[PDB]
């Protein structure tokens, strides 16, 4: 680390970068909370069609 | 232009049309909430909000 301290900042802002344009792509990234919302927003919605 | 009765999802009357006259009505059950005794315990008070 301490010979390679500049190297290693430039990948880890590179890797942020990265990341923050994977999630300025698509929502289906957040699989996960777009379902614990879309489960309960639809048993919502079935229980008033019942 | 039909009857004067309407529905919706709930199957519930939301919009309908006056008998004597012909002027649309929307129906709204009215105000409704629900209340949430904010209290301490029964010895310590009674107050509660
Ligand atoms: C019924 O009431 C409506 C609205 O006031 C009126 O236009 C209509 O002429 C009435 N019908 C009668 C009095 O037969
Ligand atoms: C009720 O009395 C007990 C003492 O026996 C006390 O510790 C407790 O705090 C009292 N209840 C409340 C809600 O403060």
């Amino acid at each position: 680390l301490y010979e390679n301290q500049k190297l290693i900042a430039n990948q880890f802002n590179s890797a942020i970068g990265k990341i923050q344009d994977s999630l300025s792509s698509t929502a289906s990234a957040l699989g996960k909370l777009q379902d614990v919302v879309n489960q309960n927003a639809q048993a919502l919605n079935t229980l008033v069609k019942q | 232009p039909f009857q004067q009765f309407g529905r919706d999802i709930a199957d519930t009357t939301d919009a309908v049309r006056d008998p004597q006259t012909l002027e649309i009505l929307d129906i709204t059950p009215c105000s409704f909430g629900g209340v949430s005794v904010i209290t301490p315990g029964t010895n310590t008070s009674n107050q509660v909000a």
